[PDB]
RNA sequence: UUAACGAGAUUCCCACUGUCCCUAUCUACUAUCUAGCGAAACCACAGCCAAGGGAACGGGCUUGGCAAAAUCAGCGGGGAAA
RNA sequence: CGUGAGCCCGGGUCGAACGGCCUCUAGUGCAGAUCUUGGUGGUAGUAGCAAAUACUUCAAUGAGAACUUGAAGGACCGAAG
RNA sequence: AGAGACCGAUAGCGCACAAGUAGAGUGAUCGAAAGAUGAAAAGCACUUUGAAAAGAGGGUUAAAUAGCACGUGAAAUUGUUGAAAGGGAAGCGCUUGUGACCAGACUUGCGCCCGGCGGAUCAUCCGGUGUUCUCACCGGUGCACUCCGCCGGGCUCAGGCCA
Protein backbone atom coordinates (compact mmCIF):
# COMPACT_ATOMS: atom_id res chain seq x y z
CA UNK A 1 0.00 0.00 0.00
CA UNK A 2 3.16 2.71 0.86
CA UNK A 3 4.90 1.23 -2.68
CA UNK A 4 1.18 2.39 -4.37
CA UNK A 5 1.38 5.73 -2.38
CA UNK A 6 4.20 6.84 -3.81
CA UNK A 7 3.61 5.49 -6.96
CA UNK A 8 0.01 7.24 -7.49
CA UNK A 9 1.94 10.56 -5.80
CA UNK A 10 5.07 10.38 -8.55
CA UNK A 11 2.44 9.79 -11.59
CA UNK A 12 0.61 13.14 -10.22
CA UNK A 13 3.54 15.20 -11.48
CA UNK A 14 3.65 14.19 -14.93
CA UNK A 15 1.51 17.55 -16.30
CA UNK A 16 3.26 19.60 -14.10
CA UNK A 17 6.66 18.37 -14.49
CA UNK A 18 6.22 18.38 -18.51
CA UNK A 19 4.58 22.17 -18.40
CA UNK A 20 8.88 22.38 -16.21
CA UNK A 21 7.57 23.64 -13.11
CA UNK A 22 9.53 24.00 -10.02
CA UNK A 23 7.18 21.85 -7.90
CA UNK A 24 3.87 22.13 -7.39
CA UNK A 25 3.54 26.03 -6.33
CA UNK A 26 5.32 26.84 -9.17
CA UNK A 27 1.58 28.33 -11.00
CA UNK A 28 2.75 31.46 -12.49
CA UNK A 29 0.79 32.53 -15.73
CA UNK A 30 3.23 34.85 -17.91
CA UNK A 31 2.28 37.12 -20.68
CA UNK A 32 2.81 35.51 -23.73
CA UNK A 33 0.92 38.93 -25.49
CA UNK A 34 1.92 41.58 -23.44
CA UNK A 35 0.06 45.13 -24.53
CA UNK A 36 3.19 47.22 -24.57
CA UNK A 37 4.81 44.74 -27.37
CA UNK A 38 1.38 44.41 -28.81
CA UNK A 39 -0.57 47.68 -28.98
CA UNK A 40 0.08 51.14 -29.95
CA UNK A 41 1.90 52.50 -32.93
CA UNK A 42 5.90 54.15 -33.05
CA UNK A 43 5.97 58.04 -33.91
CA UNK A 44 8.65 60.70 -34.33
CA UNK A 45 7.79 62.13 -30.82
CA UNK A 46 8.84 60.24 -27.77
CA UNK A 47 8.51 56.28 -27.88
CA UNK A 48 8.45 53.85 -25.27
CA UNK A 49 11.47 51.57 -25.74
CA UNK A 50 15.37 51.58 -27.05
CA UNK B 1 2.01 -2.64 -26.25
CA UNK B 2 1.79 -2.23 -30.23
CA UNK B 3 5.63 -1.43 -32.10
CA UNK B 4 5.53 0.14 -35.84
CA UNK B 5 6.63 -3.10 -37.07
CA UNK B 6 3.75 -5.08 -36.71
CA UNK B 7 4.89 -7.83 -39.45
CA UNK B 8 7.89 -9.36 -37.12
CA UNK B 9 6.43 -11.94 -35.25
CA UNK B 10 7.86 -12.64 -31.35
CA UNK B 11 8.59 -15.76 -31.48
CA UNK B 12 12.61 -15.67 -32.90
CA UNK B 13 12.95 -11.49 -32.15
CA UNK B 14 13.66 -9.66 -29.86
CA UNK B 15 12.74 -5.97 -29.22
CA UNK B 16 13.65 -2.61 -27.05
CA UNK B 17 11.80 0.11 -26.13
CA UNK B 18 12.03 3.74 -24.77
CA UNK B 19 9.53 6.59 -24.05
CA UNK B 20 9.68 10.03 -23.13
CA UNK B 21 13.80 10.23 -23.44
CA UNK B 22 14.95 13.89 -22.90
CA UNK B 23 17.70 13.54 -25.73
CA UNK B 24 17.35 15.25 -29.04
CA UNK B 25 15.22 13.89 -31.48
CA UNK B 26 16.66 15.18 -34.62
CA UNK B 27 20.41 13.48 -33.50
CA UNK B 28 18.73 10.65 -32.55
CA UNK B 29 16.83 10.36 -36.14
CA UNK B 30 20.29 10.64 -37.60
CA UNK B 31 22.13 8.17 -35.97
CA UNK B 32 19.53 5.30 -36.12
CA UNK B 33 19.02 5.90 -39.65
CA UNK B 34 23.00 5.51 -39.58
CA UNK B 35 22.56 2.38 -37.34
CA UNK B 36 19.70 0.66 -39.49
CA UNK B 37 19.66 -2.81 -40.75
CA UNK B 38 23.10 -3.58 -39.45
CA UNK B 39 24.35 -6.55 -37.13
CA UNK B 40 24.43 -5.70 -33.50
CA UNK B 41 28.09 -5.83 -33.10
CA UNK B 42 29.25 -3.94 -35.24
CA UNK B 43 26.08 -0.92 -34.51
CA UNK B 44 27.50 -1.31 -30.55
CA UNK B 45 31.15 -1.12 -31.76
CA UNK B 46 29.97 2.17 -34.21
CA UNK B 47 27.73 3.70 -31.26
CA UNK B 48 31.02 3.47 -28.72
CA UNK B 49 33.36 4.64 -31.88
CA UNK B 50 30.75 8.01 -31.81
CA UNK B 51 30.93 8.44 -28.53
CA UNK B 52 34.76 8.19 -28.25
CA UNK B 53 34.75 10.31 -31.78
CA UNK B 54 36.52 8.10 -33.68
CA UNK B 55 33.73 7.35 -36.08
CA UNK B 56 31.37 9.96 -37.30
CA UNK B 57 27.08 9.97 -37.76
CA UNK B 58 25.89 11.40 -41.26
CA UNK B 59 23.75 14.16 -41.04
CA UNK B 60 21.09 14.11 -44.02
CA UNK B 61 17.82 15.17 -43.44
CA UNK B 62 18.50 17.14 -40.21
CA UNK B 63 22.25 19.02 -40.80
CA UNK B 64 21.16 22.64 -41.96
CA UNK B 65 23.99 24.90 -41.10
CA UNK B 66 26.61 22.19 -40.00
CA UNK B 67 30.17 21.93 -39.92
CA UNK B 68 32.00 19.22 -42.31
CA UNK B 69 34.65 16.98 -41.34
CA UNK B 70 36.54 14.06 -42.90
CA UNK B 71 34.89 10.94 -41.39
CA UNK B 72 31.75 11.57 -43.40
CA UNK B 73 33.92 10.26 -46.75
CA UNK B 74 32.80 6.98 -45.43
CA UNK B 75 29.00 7.40 -45.98
CA UNK B 76 29.58 9.61 -49.62
CA UNK B 77 29.16 13.15 -47.28
CA UNK B 78 30.85 15.91 -45.80
CA UNK B 79 28.10 16.51 -42.77
CA UNK B 80 28.54 14.36 -40.08
CA UNK B 81 28.75 14.83 -36.11
CA UNK B 82 28.97 12.61 -33.00
CA UNK B 83 25.80 12.99 -30.94
CA UNK B 84 27.01 11.06 -27.99
CA UNK B 85 24.07 11.37 -26.21
CA UNK B 86 21.89 9.88 -28.63
CA UNK B 87 24.80 7.09 -28.91
CA UNK B 88 24.45 6.46 -25.50
CA UNK B 89 20.22 6.17 -25.46
CA UNK B 90 20.59 3.71 -28.32
CA UNK B 91 23.45 1.92 -26.73
CA UNK B 92 21.59 1.21 -23.63
CA UNK B 93 18.60 -0.41 -25.61
CA UNK B 94 20.21 -1.70 -27.67
CA UNK B 95 21.81 -3.70 -24.91
CA UNK B 96 18.28 -3.85 -23.20
CA UNK B 97 17.18 -5.74 -26.29
CA UNK B 98 20.42 -8.42 -26.61
CA UNK B 99 19.75 -9.34 -22.63
CA UNK B 100 16.08 -9.81 -24.20
CA UNK B 101 17.30 -12.13 -26.70
CA UNK B 102 19.60 -13.64 -24.60
CA UNK B 103 16.48 -14.41 -22.44
CA UNK B 104 14.59 -16.17 -25.41
CA UNK B 105 17.73 -17.79 -26.25
CA UNK B 106 18.60 -17.06 -29.63
CA UNK B 107 21.87 -16.07 -31.13
CA UNK B 108 22.99 -13.26 -30.00
CA UNK B 109 26.06 -13.21 -32.82
CA UNK B 110 23.63 -13.43 -35.79
CA UNK B 111 21.14 -10.90 -35.13
CA UNK B 112 20.71 -7.74 -36.96
CA UNK B 113 18.53 -4.40 -36.68
CA UNK B 114 15.47 -5.00 -38.08
CA UNK B 115 13.49 -2.36 -37.53
CA UNK B 116 14.03 0.87 -35.67
CA UNK B 117 12.09 4.27 -35.40
CA UNK B 118 12.17 7.13 -33.80
CA UNK B 119 9.14 9.48 -33.09
CA UNK B 120 8.76 12.70 -31.43
CA UNK B 121 7.63 12.81 -27.38
CA UNK B 122 5.13 15.29 -25.99
CA UNK B 123 7.40 18.89 -25.30
CA UNK B 124 9.29 20.19 -21.93
CA UNK B 125 7.98 23.36 -22.57
CA UNK B 126 10.63 25.81 -20.36
CA UNK B 127 10.52 29.66 -21.37
CA UNK B 128 13.25 31.86 -21.66
CA UNK B 129 13.41 35.64 -21.33
CA UNK B 130 13.92 38.02 -23.91
CA UNK B 131 14.40 41.75 -24.74
CA UNK B 132 11.75 44.63 -23.85
CA UNK B 133 9.92 42.11 -21.14
CA UNK B 134 9.08 39.18 -23.80
CA UNK B 135 9.01 35.62 -22.93
CA UNK B 136 9.54 32.88 -25.28
CA UNK B 137 9.27 29.03 -25.64
CA UNK B 138 12.69 27.39 -24.85
CA UNK B 139 11.16 23.88 -25.05
CA UNK B 140 12.83 20.53 -25.57
CA UNK B 141 12.36 17.82 -28.12
CA UNK B 142 12.10 14.28 -26.74
CA UNK B 143 11.68 11.15 -28.52
CA UNK B 144 10.18 7.65 -28.38
CA UNK B 145 12.54 4.75 -29.79
CA UNK B 146 11.51 1.38 -30.64
CA UNK B 147 13.50 -1.40 -32.27
CA UNK B 148 13.29 -4.95 -33.09
CA UNK B 149 16.14 -7.09 -33.57
CA UNK B 150 15.87 -10.67 -36.08
CA UNK B 151 18.01 -13.09 -36.46
CA UNK B 152 19.44 -12.77 -40.22
CA UNK B 153 18.28 -14.38 -43.03
CA UNK B 154 -0.17 -20.12 -70.24
CA UNK B 155 -3.52 -19.74 -70.14
CA UNK B 156 -6.83 -17.79 -71.91
CA UNK B 157 -4.69 -18.05 -75.02
CA UNK B 158 -6.36 -18.20 -78.71
CA UNK B 159 -6.45 -20.80 -80.98
CA UNK B 160 -4.52 -19.55 -83.50
CA UNK B 161 -2.01 -18.72 -80.79
CA UNK B 162 -1.88 -23.10 -79.29
CA UNK B 163 -1.79 -23.91 -83.03
CA UNK B 164 1.14 -21.69 -83.78
CA UNK B 165 2.98 -23.39 -80.77
CA UNK B 166 1.65 -26.87 -81.11
CA UNK B 167 3.08 -26.69 -84.63
CA UNK B 168 5.99 -25.42 -83.45
CA UNK B 169 6.21 -28.20 -81.17
CA UNK B 170 6.35 -30.73 -83.10
CA UNK B 171 8.68 -29.09 -85.58
C1' U C 1 33.50 97.56 -27.96
C1' U C 2 30.36 95.56 -19.94
C1' A C 3 34.94 92.05 -16.27
C1' A C 4 34.43 87.09 -14.30
C1' C C 5 31.89 82.49 -15.18
C1' G C 6 29.85 78.48 -19.06
C1' A C 7 29.60 70.02 -21.01
C1' G C 8 26.28 77.17 -24.94
C1' A C 9 27.23 78.54 -30.83
C1' U C 10 31.52 80.23 -34.58
C1' U C 11 36.66 81.48 -37.14
C1' C C 12 41.88 81.04 -36.70
C1' C C 13 47.29 79.92 -34.63
C1' C C 14 51.28 76.93 -32.30
C1' A C 15 52.01 72.08 -30.51
C1' C C 16 50.45 67.24 -31.90
C1' U C 17 49.46 63.20 -34.44
C1' G C 18 47.52 56.60 -39.05
C1' U C 19 42.52 62.20 -40.34
C1' C C 20 45.02 61.33 -44.96
C1' C C 21 49.22 59.78 -48.83
C1' C C 22 48.55 54.09 -47.96
C1' U C 23 48.26 50.93 -45.98
C1' A C 24 50.80 47.01 -42.84
C1' U C 25 51.34 44.20 -38.30
C1' C C 26 50.29 42.21 -33.20
C1' U C 27 47.09 40.64 -28.69
C1' A C 28 42.23 39.35 -26.30
C1' C C 29 37.03 38.12 -27.02
C1' U C 30 33.88 36.42 -30.99
C1' A C 31 32.79 34.59 -35.68
C1' U C 32 34.66 29.12 -37.03
C1' C C 33 34.73 23.31 -35.61
C1' U C 34 33.03 19.95 -31.71
C1' A C 35 29.83 18.14 -26.92
C1' G C 36 25.54 19.69 -24.36
C1' C C 37 21.42 23.11 -24.61
C1' G C 38 18.37 25.75 -27.82
C1' A C 39 14.50 30.51 -29.63
C1' A C 40 12.20 34.28 -32.50
C1' A C 41 10.98 37.80 -36.61
C1' C C 42 8.84 36.32 -40.96
C1' C C 43 6.07 32.84 -44.23
C1' A C 44 -0.65 32.99 -50.61
C1' C C 45 2.57 29.81 -53.52
C1' A C 46 7.42 30.26 -54.81
C1' G C 47 12.20 31.89 -56.10
C1' C C 48 18.11 32.45 -63.08
C1' C C 49 17.63 35.98 -66.72
C1' A C 50 16.37 39.05 -71.63
C1' A C 51 12.52 41.31 -74.92
C1' G C 52 7.18 41.81 -75.44
C1' G C 53 2.75 41.76 -72.36
C1' G C 54 -1.73 49.94 -74.41
C1' A C 55 -3.96 51.43 -68.61
C1' A C 56 4.59 53.71 -68.07
C1' C C 57 3.63 46.99 -63.23
C1' G C 58 5.17 41.73 -63.57
C1' G C 59 7.73 36.26 -60.65
C1' G C 60 3.69 32.86 -62.87
C1' C C 61 1.80 34.61 -69.60
C1' U C 62 4.28 34.76 -75.17
C1' U C 63 9.18 34.24 -77.61
C1' G C 64 14.06 33.28 -76.61
C1' G C 65 18.93 32.53 -73.63
C1' C C 66 19.27 28.13 -71.12
C1' A C 67 19.02 24.35 -67.60
C1' A C 68 22.24 18.58 -63.36
C1' A C 69 22.05 15.84 -56.94
C1' A C 70 23.19 17.35 -51.75
C1' U C 71 26.10 21.08 -49.53
C1' C C 72 29.73 24.85 -46.10
C1' A C 73 31.90 29.93 -45.10
C1' G C 74 30.93 34.74 -46.40
C1' C C 75 28.08 38.80 -48.60
C1' G C 76 24.54 42.84 -48.78
C1' G C 77 22.41 43.75 -55.66
C1' G C 78 17.14 41.99 -55.76
C1' G C 79 12.92 39.70 -52.89
C1' A C 80 12.00 39.91 -47.72
C1' A C 81 13.38 43.46 -43.32
C1' A C 82 11.48 50.14 -39.81
C1' C D 1 -25.85 6.16 -57.83
C1' G D 2 -26.70 11.68 -58.66
C1' U D 3 -25.15 17.42 -63.73
C1' G D 4 -24.32 18.91 -58.62
C1' A D 5 -24.69 19.98 -53.26
C1' G D 6 -24.77 14.83 -51.71
C1' C D 7 -26.63 9.66 -50.96
C1' C D 8 -25.59 4.37 -50.46
C1' C D 9 -22.40 -0.05 -49.86
C1' G D 10 -17.75 -3.11 -48.84
C1' G D 11 -13.07 -3.56 -45.61
C1' G D 12 -10.73 -1.79 -40.87
C1' U D 13 -11.21 0.47 -35.86
C1' C D 14 -14.93 0.83 -32.18
C1' G D 15 -18.18 0.28 -28.06
C1' A D 16 -24.66 2.15 -26.89
C1' A D 17 -27.50 3.94 -29.23
C1' C D 18 -29.50 5.53 -34.02
C1' G D 19 -32.17 6.13 -38.84
C1' G D 20 -36.05 6.34 -43.46
C1' C D 21 -40.87 8.86 -44.88
C1' C D 22 -44.78 13.18 -44.13
C1' U D 23 -45.51 17.35 -41.36
C1' C D 24 -43.52 20.98 -37.28
C1' U D 25 -39.29 23.97 -35.52
C1' A D 26 -34.49 26.79 -35.57
C1' G D 27 -28.79 29.45 -32.01
C1' U D 28 -29.26 25.27 -39.33
C1' G D 29 -24.36 24.91 -44.00
C1' C D 30 -17.43 28.99 -43.95
C1' A D 31 -11.46 29.97 -46.83
C1' G D 32 -10.93 34.48 -45.91
C1' A D 33 -13.11 39.17 -41.16
C1' U D 34 -4.33 42.03 -39.28
C1' C D 35 -11.44 36.91 -37.17
C1' U D 36 -11.87 33.88 -31.56
C1' U D 37 -9.81 29.72 -28.84
C1' G D 38 -6.65 25.60 -29.01
C1' G D 39 -2.96 22.85 -31.43
C1' U D 40 1.29 22.29 -35.11
C1' G D 41 5.29 23.40 -38.93
C1' G D 42 9.50 25.69 -42.24
C1' U D 43 12.93 28.84 -40.48
C1' A D 44 16.51 25.25 -37.42
C1' G D 45 19.77 21.50 -34.43
C1' U D 46 19.96 27.71 -36.73
C1' A D 47 20.71 32.59 -34.10
C1' G D 48 23.07 32.09 -29.94
C1' C D 49 24.75 30.24 -24.52
C1' A D 50 31.69 35.84 -25.56
C1' A D 51 30.89 42.18 -19.28
C1' A D 52 32.55 41.05 -13.88
C1' U D 53 41.30 38.45 -15.21
C1' A D 54 41.37 31.48 -13.93
C1' C D 55 41.95 27.72 -13.59
C1' U D 56 45.20 22.76 -12.47
C1' U D 57 46.80 17.82 -9.89
C1' C D 58 45.73 13.59 -6.88
C1' A D 59 42.28 10.83 -3.66
C1' A D 60 37.31 9.78 -2.14
C1' U D 61 31.82 9.45 -3.16
C1' G D 62 29.05 7.77 -7.15
C1' A D 63 25.93 4.36 -12.81
C1' G D 64 27.90 8.90 -14.20
C1' A D 65 32.14 14.40 -11.81
C1' A D 66 35.21 21.10 -15.31
C1' C D 67 31.16 23.51 -12.33
C1' U D 68 30.45 17.70 -5.15
C1' U D 69 34.08 17.12 -0.98
C1' G D 70 39.29 16.71 1.29
C1' A D 71 44.27 17.88 0.45
C1' A D 72 47.96 20.13 -2.98
C1' G D 73 48.85 24.51 -6.17
C1' G D 74 47.94 29.06 -8.79
C1' A D 75 44.91 33.54 -8.54
C1' C D 76 41.00 37.52 -7.32
C1' C D 77 38.17 40.95 -3.87
C1' G D 78 42.16 44.64 -1.40
C1' A D 79 38.84 47.67 4.58
C1' A D 80 33.91 53.44 -0.01
C1' G D 81 35.73 44.85 0.01
C1' A E 1 -40.93 22.62 -5.09
C1' G E 2 -42.38 21.14 -10.19
C1' A E 3 -41.41 21.61 -15.31
C1' G E 4 -39.21 22.73 -20.86
C1' A E 5 -39.96 21.38 -29.09
C1' C E 6 -33.62 25.21 -24.21
C1' C E 7 -27.50 24.14 -23.91
C1' G E 8 -24.57 19.27 -23.96
C1' A E 9 -17.90 20.81 -21.38
C1' U E 10 -14.55 26.49 -27.08
C1' A E 11 -21.86 25.27 -25.53
C1' G E 12 -24.82 26.32 -21.02
C1' C E 13 -23.90 31.14 -15.59
C1' G E 14 -17.30 33.54 -15.08
C1' C E 15 -17.76 28.75 -12.28
C1' A E 16 -20.80 20.58 -14.27
C1' C E 17 -14.14 19.86 -10.97
C1' A E 18 -10.94 21.90 -3.27
C1' A E 19 -14.55 28.83 -8.80
C1' G E 20 -15.38 34.19 -7.45
C1' U E 21 -10.62 29.37 -6.71
C1' A E 22 -5.54 29.81 -8.80
C1' G E 23 -3.20 34.02 -10.62
C1' A E 24 -2.43 39.56 -11.42
C1' G E 25 -2.88 44.70 -9.47
C1' U E 26 -0.57 49.73 -4.12
C1' G E 27 -5.69 49.84 -4.61
C1' A E 28 -10.60 50.37 -6.46
C1' U E 29 -10.92 45.90 -8.98
C1' C E 30 -9.65 42.19 -12.83
C1' G E 31 -10.22 36.94 -13.12
C1' A E 32 -9.15 31.68 -15.79
C1' A E 33 -7.75 26.75 -17.39
C1' A E 34 -9.72 22.34 -15.89
C1' G E 35 -15.55 16.46 -16.90
C1' A E 36 -15.17 10.60 -18.99
C1' U E 37 -9.74 3.67 -17.34
C1' G E 38 -12.74 -0.42 -16.35
C1' A E 39 -19.01 -3.87 -14.77
C1' A E 40 -15.54 -4.73 -10.91
C1' A E 41 -8.71 -2.17 -9.38
C1' A E 42 -8.99 -7.33 -10.98
C1' G E 43 -4.19 -0.69 -11.16
C1' C E 44 0.29 -6.23 -13.50
C1' A E 45 2.42 -11.76 -8.93
C1' C E 46 6.96 -13.87 -10.41
C1' U E 47 11.64 -14.18 -13.64
C1' U E 48 15.20 -11.41 -16.27
C1' U E 49 18.18 -6.70 -18.15
C1' G E 50 19.22 -1.96 -16.25
C1' A E 51 22.14 2.95 -11.12
C1' A E 52 17.21 4.21 -11.91
C1' A E 53 13.20 5.63 -15.09
C1' A E 54 11.83 1.84 -17.65
C1' G E 55 12.19 -2.53 -21.07
C1' A E 56 11.33 -7.76 -22.09
C1' G E 57 8.89 -12.09 -20.91
C1' G E 58 4.86 -13.61 -18.15
C1' G E 59 0.06 -12.12 -16.04
C1' U E 60 -5.38 -9.37 -14.96
C1' U E 61 -9.57 -8.30 -18.18
C1' A E 62 -14.36 -9.52 -22.76
C1' A E 63 -10.84 -6.01 -24.26
C1' A E 64 -4.21 -3.04 -22.18
C1' U E 65 -6.00 -2.20 -29.99
C1' A E 66 -8.73 0.47 -21.86
C1' G E 67 -1.75 0.78 -18.12
C1' C E 68 -4.15 6.10 -13.11
C1' A E 69 0.05 9.79 -20.14
C1' C E 70 -5.94 6.11 -19.17
C1' G E 71 -13.61 5.81 -23.72
C1' U E 72 -13.75 6.91 -28.88
C1' G E 73 -9.08 9.00 -30.83
C1' A E 74 -10.04 13.26 -36.81
C1' A E 75 -6.81 17.08 -39.20
C1' A E 76 -2.39 20.02 -39.28
C1' U E 77 2.54 18.11 -38.34
C1' U E 78 6.33 13.66 -37.62
C1' G E 79 8.95 8.59 -37.85
C1' U E 80 9.60 3.78 -40.20
C1' U E 81 8.44 0.62 -44.16
C1' G E 82 6.74 0.03 -49.64
C1' A E 83 6.31 2.47 -54.48
C1' A E 84 7.54 6.65 -57.66
C1' A E 85 9.30 11.48 -59.67
C1' G E 86 13.03 15.44 -59.86
C1' G E 87 18.63 19.70 -65.76
C1' G E 88 16.21 27.25 -62.12
C1' A E 89 8.86 25.74 -58.78
C1' A E 90 5.09 22.54 -58.07
C1' G E 91 0.01 21.94 -58.23
C1' C E 92 -4.41 21.79 -62.27
C1' G E 93 -7.58 20.54 -67.57
C1' C E 94 -8.11 17.17 -72.27
C1' U E 95 -6.32 12.48 -74.13
C1' U E 96 -3.37 8.05 -74.48
C1' G E 97 0.25 4.73 -72.45
C1' U E 98 2.73 1.84 -68.49
C1' G E 99 2.54 -0.27 -63.56
C1' A E 100 -0.47 -1.41 -59.35
C1' C E 101 -5.26 -2.42 -57.59
C1' C E 102 -10.47 -3.41 -58.50
C1' A E 103 -16.62 -3.28 -59.54
C1' G E 104 -19.64 -5.77 -62.66
C1' A E 105 -21.13 -9.38 -66.24
C1' C E 106 -20.99 -14.88 -67.09
C1' U E 107 -21.61 -19.98 -64.73
C1' U E 108 -27.34 -21.06 -68.14
C1' G E 109 -32.91 -20.40 -68.51
C1' C E 110 -37.65 -21.13 -71.00
C1' G E 111 -40.60 -24.16 -74.46
C1' C E 112 -41.39 -28.61 -77.24
C1' C E 113 -40.46 -34.30 -78.73
C1' C E 114 -39.20 -38.96 -76.65
C1' G E 115 -37.89 -42.75 -72.62
C1' G E 116 -37.83 -44.07 -67.25
C1' C E 117 -39.66 -43.25 -62.39
C1' G E 118 -43.00 -41.29 -58.07
C1' G E 119 -47.88 -39.85 -56.79
C1' A E 120 -53.09 -39.05 -57.70
C1' U E 121 -55.27 -31.53 -55.34
C1' C E 122 -56.88 -34.64 -64.28
C1' A E 123 -62.51 -33.52 -67.10
C1' U E 124 -67.52 -34.38 -65.83
C1' C E 125 -71.23 -35.22 -62.10
C1' C E 126 -73.17 -34.83 -56.81
C1' G E 127 -73.66 -32.06 -51.78
C1' G E 128 -72.11 -27.95 -48.70
C1' U E 129 -70.03 -23.02 -48.27
C1' G E 130 -68.50 -18.17 -50.02
C1' U E 131 -69.02 -14.76 -53.61
C1' U E 132 -68.24 -10.29 -57.96
C1' C E 133 -74.77 -14.07 -58.69
C1' U E 134 -71.45 -16.75 -62.21
C1' C E 135 -67.48 -17.62 -60.76
C1' A E 136 -64.58 -20.42 -57.09
C1' C E 137 -63.18 -23.55 -52.63
C1' C E 138 -64.09 -27.87 -49.71
C1' G E 139 -65.77 -33.67 -49.17
C1' G E 140 -66.93 -38.12 -52.67
C1' U E 141 -65.90 -39.75 -58.00
C1' G E 142 -61.17 -40.30 -61.44
C1' C E 143 -57.83 -46.01 -62.19
C1' A E 144 -53.86 -43.91 -65.33
C1' C E 145 -53.93 -42.39 -73.98
C1' U E 146 -55.77 -37.90 -67.98
C1' C E 147 -52.85 -34.32 -64.56
C1' C E 148 -48.46 -32.95 -61.43
C1' G E 149 -42.98 -33.10 -60.05
C1' C E 150 -38.31 -35.67 -60.78
C1' C E 151 -34.38 -38.06 -63.83
C1' G E 152 -31.81 -39.00 -68.71
C1' G E 153 -31.31 -37.59 -73.86
C1' G E 154 -32.53 -34.65 -78.55
C1' C E 155 -34.21 -29.99 -80.74
C1' U E 156 -35.56 -24.67 -81.17
C1' C E 157 -35.18 -19.89 -79.01
C1' A E 158 -32.88 -16.26 -75.79
C1' G E 159 -28.34 -15.59 -73.36
C1' G E 160 -21.77 -12.17 -71.39
C1' C E 161 -17.03 -9.34 -73.67
C1' C E 162 -14.46 -7.89 -78.15
C1' A E 163 -14.45 -8.06 -83.18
Amino acid sequence: LRSKAERQAKLAQRKMNRMARQGEADRHIHASMPKHLFSGKRTIGKTDRR
Amino acid sequence: VRYAATEIAPTKSARARGSYLRVSFKNTRETAQAINGWKLQRALTFLQNVIDKKEAVPMRRYAGSTGRTAQGKQWGVSRARWPVKSAQFLIGLLKNAEANADAKGLDTGNLIIKHIQVNQAPKQRRRTYRAHGRINPYMSNPCHIELILTEAEESHLSSRQRGVRIRRALT
